[PDB]
């Protein structure tokens, strides 16, 4: 909290942060920072669920 | 004016030679990132350069200068101390085999220090006290021999700590030795403490 | 300072710890010759003028 | 197969020169040329010497630029300095004034034209403002290693080459690199203006200013220097009450050695600017 | 008065000469120098500093329109958190307009991974606050350290609380806090 | 002296030879480089310098990390040269045992047998058949008779036996030579023109421990990293599976996880079939008696059997051994050892 | 002789000791110092470069640095092993004749009687790993000795060596495997295994490099070792299985019967009275090694010799014996 709130202060503390974009990744949201919300924080929370039988079908045709 | 060219030489350092070599090239050890080996100069020999000593090398040549470093207690103790008060010399003479040392058992209230240092205070001579290190002293004791020795400090089954204080009873057996065992220097007496089961 | 080996000439310590052996100058008298004492040479000539309190 | 006794001659020009590029004298490499005239095989003379700018590599062949050199030597051409050059100088700090591999290779291609080629090192970083002893450095041919080094004739100066005795150096390097002596000259034009220069600069403007600020200062503040002096003085007499005791009961060698003579001998001869003030004190009052 | 003794970096000591220009006022004792290799002169001074100070003597945001961009918005101040947010940008719109200094108090700076012993830096920074006469105090996100210690806290919680402990003996102990000012802000 | 005469009398060029290869800096190291031109170096002394390649060096001949020759004076490299000793000390290029000591796995050694022997064999029929060549084979658990099938795979290649390489060499003083290990002997796997290399024990360096995780996740990297090779083998051999990191990385490029516990009753008799080459066995003495007689007698534990009673044929002073003579040091030897365990 | 008094101005004033690190074959080696000098120059005169041994101390310049000259090391070496050969043999003590058969029979047969050795086809040059309880070099020097008969032998007592200067590492194992190479017919012997016994996190680490090199990854049969230590339970068990691979063996307690004649042997050669009974000597005695009773057997020849004779007295044998009993209790 110490590190990641660091880094949070350097995504909100920073308005020339307008260069080179964080992405970011988690294999789960049981945890859930309230503080991860921000215009440059993870504002784009897009949900990726689990493919069904015709989705991995697809990306195990293509692949 | 001439010598300051060497005060321009920026000094001159410490050599310690710890060990000679028999090529004419003694070794000497310096401060680190030192260990310079060389020929001393030609004005000052090599063996007279002992090893494990210190001795001055110039910083540039390396060249060797020199070497580098109570009235019955008085009643009764008059034949012990007063009597090579006035005749030093009658020591080799006299033929009475005079004692060699003496020793006071109880309680050290009057007469361990005030006696020695008043009777040895009217003989003018010097006052040598004991107070491992124990050898140190007795070196010392052996250079200025003429004195008045009193134990203090020592009066206070086998083992390795009776090993320990047997080398001071070897140490007090060979001053019987060099005491009892031949004599010299004129004036050596000595007093004897010991209150305990010693 | 560290020894006085003899008489107008001993040896003395640096800051860096190296001792040095430089002869003394003949108008300091031998009060500067205190064992442990503030000695202070020259930068170049690495000679003692007075010492420090 | 021949060989003189050669001296440098050495005037206050390139010392002065010498001096000031010796202030400019900074850690980084520098560079130099001396100039002259060769009238005999035996002597030589040096007149004009001028500095060079530095640069990144420091002192090598590649950084003497070719058309610069030639280009400030015909600007002097074109004036009153109708002399070649007859050697290159620089400077040496900290780790002597000993030459190395690419200062004898730039030697060694810089003596190609001249047979002389006169060099010398200025140093005075290290060296104490008391002495300003400078040398002069030569090269020695390396196909008389079979021969003597130097068949020089006159040996009596190298008494006076002597003085740069140092134990690492001139021995310590003396193989394939050795030295020459150095003389100087003054004529009558340099001795009474840069005397008179000099008394002027120890002196003052009209001579007759700063006379009347001391004579009238002894009596505002070298009082307190008389009371200090005084003070001093019996300082030394508390000691001196003590003296007549160790002398009138040893009278065998001298332990301290301090004099007690010659500081108060000194003394008095501060306390006597008081006795030659006072007359002019006198003149200054009368007319 | 003229000449004294100086102590380098590196080790060695040395001691050196006044130079004709400057004068006694900088030459005390206690003020660290500059020196020349060539005389020993003196050419000026040296002020210290720390690493954390040029920190907090540095950052510095730009932008006057922003006291005035905050919208139709007409010893102690809570910003909390409504379905609305824009806090960081008025506590930064005031703060990139004069805030004084930038004195902005973390709440990831309460960490103390070692012996819970930030009294000291409660009582350092506090009276850093107590020393300079204006200070403003930025605490944002105190959700963080802002636990209830509703059940029995572990020794995580109870030094945190035990900084809360200090913050009350601080607040509505035995100083007050009149001339300063603390802005906690938080999420829910 | 004589040898220092005719050397004597060849210091004469040593004169006009001292002016070059005069040049030593302490043999700096360089870190990185930003440019072709600026490189930044450091030297032993802990003072990171920077200087321009010189001419005489091919900056295609520059390396990270690399000690070569540099200059005092003009700081520029001159030349470059080739120079841990536990590096070179882990090579191994020695016969071992062969492919009859397959210990009962029938299944099993056709797994890692179609992987270490078939690949090499058909280069083209594994690219053209398929898409590439099997990866390999994971051999951990017990211990029981490891690092026989080691052996195995070394010697039963048809061409050269290769390199195996244990874990416990890492842990030791001076950290962070394991880096330049690793990429020294997988630059020597680029030029043993793609060879096999077996790394043994990685349970010594898996499983503070940020010293050691630089060596292991920087040989995750090398190894999950193609720029060796990424097809020529992949094999680990621990005694526990508490190494969790090399078991999360290993599904990007290892795979197949075997097994290897104990041989069969058809088996035992093989290992001693290998060891017909062994200390004298007369003909008298029959394999499959000697092999029956003995249950829980894996490759090792009778490996042990032959030494132990090998040990007591020699003390026998005979000429030959015969079973009579050492049954009770086989006997005693698997059952006084396997009453405490 | 002008050429060999030329080159005096490289090893004149200019001139310091350094320490060589390795020889490279392009006849420029690289050498050391305090701060670590790295400086590669063309060899010259008086250097072997072969017996050298790289990684000792060298003699080096203020100049470029050319190697003028080599000096000698360790003579700490000195006092390693023993180049005598003792007349104890292998049939002066008795008891143990089966387990001083094992060893025998266990190093004696490689290298000397070879038609039971290399017929086979087996070669473990490793040698046995034994313990003595009573140690001080008595049992396991009485075990050791056999093969320092007729042969040369290589001696190690007491992990002192390693500890009683800085952590310069395994190199003394490299000097020891170095002459164990140029002497491979020889037996390595190290007595008095107690270098966890006895920094720390640096004696586990030469330790088990000790048994690293001692494996013999990359030397064939070459030497025998037998290690030999006092405790068996001091040495960890990841010392075992790598280094005792031959066989190892146990020693009985030596409280009456091999006392007596451990007696028997020390008092073999000596003449001693009718009135000297044994019962009470190996009955005073209490865990006591052979060199004690060795000390009494020379204190009481020569405190018997006194006299002129060399008879011992059961008397004076008997104030020799508490010598013994103070010792041991002391
Ligand atoms: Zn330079």
């Amino acid at each position: 909290q110490r590190t990641m709130l660091e880094l949070l202060n350097q995504l909100d503390g920073f308005q020339p942060n307008t260069q080179v974009k964080v992405i970011a990744a988690t294999n789960r949201v049981d945890i859930l920072d309230p503080a991860l919300l921000r215009s440059g924080r993870l504002d784009r929370k897009i949900e990726f669920p689990m493919p069904n039988e015709e989705a991995r079908a697809r990306i195990m045709q293509i692949h | 004016r001439e010598e300051l060219q060497l005060l321009q030489e920026q000094g001159s350092y410490v050599g310690e030679v710890v060990r000679a070599m028999d090529k004419k090239k003694v070794l000497v050890k310096v401060h680190p990132e030192g260990k310079f080996v060389v020929d001393v100069d030609k004005n000052i020999d090599i063996n007279d350069v002992t090893p494990n000593c210190r001795v001055a090398l110039r910083n540039d040549s390396y060249t060797l200068h020199k070497i580098l470093p109570l009235d019955k207690q008085i009643k009764e103790i008059k034949e012990v101390i007063e009597l090579p008060v006035k005749h030093p010399e009658l020591f080799e003479a006299l033929g009475i085999a005079q004692p060699k040392g003496v020793l006071l058992y109880g309680p050290p209230g009057t007469g361990k220090t005030l006696l020695a240092r008043a009777v040895a205070h009217h003989t003018d001579c010097t006052f040598i006290r004991v107070s491992r290190m124990v050898r140190e002293l007795f070196v010392m004791a052996r250079e200025h021999a003429p004195s008045i020795i009193f134990m203090d400090e020592i009066d206070s089954r086998l083992e390795g700590g009776s090993g320990g204080d047997s080398e001071v009873q070897r140490t007090m057996l060979e001053l019987l030795n060099q005491l009892d065992g031949f004599e010299a220097t004129k004036n050596i007496k000595v007093i004897m403490a010991t209150n305990r089961i010693d | 300072f560290l020894e006085a080996v003899d008489q107008n000439t001993a040896i003395v310590g640096s800051t860096t710890g190296s001792n040095y052996y430089v002869r003394i100058l003949s108008t300091i008298d031998r009060e500067l010759l205190k064992p442990n004492a503030s000695v202070a040479l020259h930068k170049h000539s690495n000679a003692l003028v007075d010492v420090l309190p | 197969a021949v060989d003189t006794a050669e001296q440098v001659y050495i005037s206050s020009l390139a010392l002065l020169k010498m001096l000031k590029h010796g202030r400019a004298g900074v850690p980084m490499e520098v560079m130099g040329l001396m100039l002259g005239e060769f009238v005999d095989d035996y002597t030589v003379r040096v007149i004009d010497v001028f500095a060079m700018p530095q640069s990144g590599t420091g002192v090598s062949v590649e950084a003497v630029d070719p058309v610069f050199q030639a280009k400030m030597l015909d600007m002097l051409k074109q004036t009153g300095r109708p002399e070649m050059v007859v050697g290159w100088y620089h400077s040496h700090p900290g780790f002597g004034c000993w030459l190395s591999g690419v200062d004898i290779n730039t030697q060694q291609s810089f003596e190609a034209l001249s047979e002389r080629a006169v060099a010398v090192v200025v140093d005075p970083i290290q060296s104490v403002k008391g002495k300003v002893v400078i040398d002069a450095f030569r090269l020695i041919n390396a196909n008389m290693m079979v021969l003597g080094h130097e068949p020089r004739q006159t040996t009596s100066n190298l008494g006076h080459l002597n003085k740069p005795s140092i134990q690492a150096l001139i021995h310590g390097l003396n193989r394939h690199y050795y030295s020459i002596t150095i003389n100087y000259r003054k004529n009558e034009l340099e001795q009474k203006m840069l005397l008179n220069l000099h008394k002027k600069s120890w002196m003052e403007g009209l001579t007759l200013q700063d006379y009347s600020e001391h004579c009238k200062h002894n009596e505002s503040v070298v009082k307190e220097m008389l009371e200090l002096a005084k003070n001093y003085n019996k300082a030394v007499e508390e000691e001196d009450k003590m003296t007549p005791e160790q002398l009138a009961i040893k009278n065998v060698g001298k332990q301290d050695p301090k004099r007690h003579l010659e500081e108060h001998v000194d003394v008095l001869m501060t306390s006597n600017i008081v006795q030659c003030l006072a007359a002019m004190l006198d003149t200054v009052v009368f007319k | 008065e003229e000449k004294f003794i100086v102590k380098a970096t590196n080790g060695p000591r040395y001691v050196v000469g006044c130079r004709r220009q400057l004068d006694k006022s900088k030459l005390k004792p206690g003020t660290r120098v500059a020196l020349d290799m060539t005389t020993l002169t003196i050419m000026r001074y040296l002020p210290r500093e720390v690493d954390p100070l040029v920190y907090n003597m540095s950052h510095e945001d730009p932008g006057n329109v922003s006291y005035s961009e905050i919208g139709g918005l007409s010893k102690g101040c809570l910003l909390y958190g409504p379905p609305g947010t824009g806090k960081t940008l008025l506590a930064r719109a005031v703060a990139s307009q004069l805030d004084c200094n930038f004195l902005k108090v973390v709440s990831s700076s309460i960490v103390d991974k070692y012996i819970g012993e930030s009294a000291r830096l409660i009582r350092e920074m506090f009276n850093y606050a107590r020393d300079h006469q204006p200070c403003i105090i930025f605490m944002d996100e105190i959700d963080a350290i802002g636990g209830r210690r509703f059940s029995e806290g572990t020794s995580a919680d109870r030094e945190i609380q035990r900084t809360l402990m200090e913050l009350l003996n601080q607040m509505d102990g035995f100083d007050t806090l009149h001339r300063v000012k603390m802005i906690m802000a938080t999420n829910r | 002296a004589p040898p220092a005469l005719w050397d004597l009398a060849a210091d004469k060029q040593t004169l006009q030879s001292e002016q070059p290869l005069q040049v030593a800096r302490c043999t700096k190291i360089i870190n990185a480089d930003s440019e072709d031109p600026k490189y930044i170096i450091n030297v032993k002394q802990f003072a990171k310098f920077v200087v321009d390649l010189s001419d005489q060096v091919a900056p295609t001949d520059i390396e990270e990390g690399m000690r070569v020759g540099v200059d005092r004076n003009k700081y520029q490299i001159h030349i470059p040269l080739p120079p841990p000793t536990v590096t070179m000390m882990q090579v191994e290029e020695k016969p071992d045992v062969t492919y009859s000591d397959v210990g009962g796995c029938k299944e099993q050694i056709e797994k890692l047998r179609e992987v270490v022997e078939t690949p090499l064999l058909h280069p083209e029929r594994f690219v053209n058949l398929g898409i590439e060549p099997p990866k390999g084979v994971l051999l951990f658990g017990p211990p029981g008779t490891g690092k026989t099938l080691c052996a195995r795979a070394v010697a039963n290649r048809t061409d050269a036996c290769f390199i195996r390489v244990i874990g416990s060499e890492l842990v030791q003083k001076y950290v962070g030579e394991g880096a330049r290990m690793v990429r020294e002997l997988f630059e020597m796997a680029r030029t043993k023109k793609a060879c096999l290399i077996f790394f043994d024990e990685i349970d010594a360096i898996g499983g503070g421990d940020n010293e050691v995780q630089r060596t292991m996740l920087e040989l995750i990297n090398q190894l999950d990293g193609f720029d060796p090779r990424g097809n020529i083998k992949v094999l680990m051999a621990t005694n526990r599976p508490d190494t969790l990191d090399p078991a999360l990385m290993r599904p990007g490029r290892l795979d197949r996880k075997i097994e290897f516990s104990l041989p069969d009753l058809e088996g035992r008799t093989h290992i001693f079939k290998i060891h017909a080459r062994s200390m004298s066995v007369e003909r008298d003495i029959r394999f499959e008696l000697l092999a029956r007689l003995c249950p829980n007698s894996t490759g090792a534990e009778i490996r042990s059997v032959c030494t132990e009673a090998g040990m007591f044929a020699i003390r026998a002073r005979r000429k030959i051994a015969t079973e009579k003579d050492f049954l009770e040091a086989v006997n005693k030897v698997i059952k006084s050892y396997a009453k405490f365990s | 002789e002008e050429e060999r008094s030329k080159v005096d101005d490289l090893r004149g004033t200019p001139m310091s000791v350094g320490t060589l690190e390795e020889i490279i074959d392009d006849n420029h080696a690289i050498v050391s110092t305090s701060v670590g000098s790295e400086h590669y120059v063309s060899i010259l005169s008086f250097v072997d470069k072969d017996l050298l041994e790289p990684g000792c101390s060298v003699l080096l310049n203020h100049k470029v640095h050319a190697v003028i000259g080599v000096l000698m090391d360790d003579p700490l070496v000195t006092v390693m092993k023993v180049e005598k050969a003792p007349q104890e043999t292998y049939a002066d003590i008795g008891g143990l004749d089966n387990q001083i058969q094992e060893i025998k029979e266990s190093v004696e047969l490689p290298l000397t009687h070879p038609e039971y050795y290399e017929e086979m086809g087996i070669k473990p040059p490793k040698g046995v790993i034994l313990y003595g309880p009573p140690g001080t070099g008595k049992t396991l020097l009485a075990k050791a000795v056999a093969n320092q008969t007729s042969a040369t032998f290589l001696r190690v007592v007491g992990s002192e060596l390693i500890q009683k200067y800085l952590g310069d590492g395994p190199k003394l194992v490299r000097e020891l495997f170095r002459v164990a190479e140029e002497h491979a017919p020889s037996i390595v012997f190290i007595d008095e295994i107690d270098a966890i016994g006895t920094g720390e996190r640096e004696i586990q680490r030469t330790m088990l490099e000790l048994l690293n090199q001692l494996d013999g990854f990359d030397s064939r049969g070459d030497v025998k070792v037998i290690m030999a230590t006092n405790r068996i339970e001091t040495l960890d068990p990841a010392l075992i299985r790598p280094g005792r691979i031959d066989r190892k063996i146990e020693f009985p307690l030596p409280d009456e019967k091999t006392k007596k004649r451990i007696f028997q042997i020390h008092t073999s050669r000596m003449t001693l009275a009718d009135d000297v009974t044994l019962d009470d000597l190996i009955m005073a005695k209490d865990d006591l090694s052979g060199a004690d009773i060795k000390a009494i057997c020379t204190e009481a020849g020569l405190m018997a010799l006194r006299e002129r004779r060399m008879k011992v007295t059961n008397e004076d044998f008997k104030k020799s014996k508490e010598n013994v009993l103070y010792k041991k209790q002391e």
